């Protein structure tokens, strides 16, 4: 798989090894997740690019 | 700019008192606005810059 510069929201475990990641570029929901720096965000209608 | 004088009613020295009583209904007063709400605007990221 090719590597591209991307901004990724990373969930760091207490063990210190990431088990979850999110990419802002793919999908409208991922940009909402990148906003607030949170994997889970409040339900609602949000503007997108 | 002039101060218009309101009708002047003298106070009687005697126990009996003098009062001014209206003779006509004179309806038709009106005019009020509250500005309860304002327009809602959402900024668009990336496209604006």
């Amino acid at each position: 798989y090719k590597l591209q510069p991307l901004t990724f929201l990373l969930d760091f475990s207490v063990d210190g090894y990431i088990r979850r990641a999110i990419d802002c570029g793919f999908n409208d929901l991922s940009q909402l997740h990148c906003s607030y720096e949170s994997f889970d965000v409040e339900s609602g209608v949000y503007s997108v690019s | 700019i002039a101060f218009n004088h309101p009708i002047q009613v003298d106070q009687l020295n005697s126990s009996y008192f003098k009062l001014s009583i209206p003779t006509n209904f004179s309806f038709g007063v009106t005019q009020e606005y509250i500005q309860t709400t304002i327009q809602k605007v959402t900024v668009d990221c990336k496209q604006y810059v």
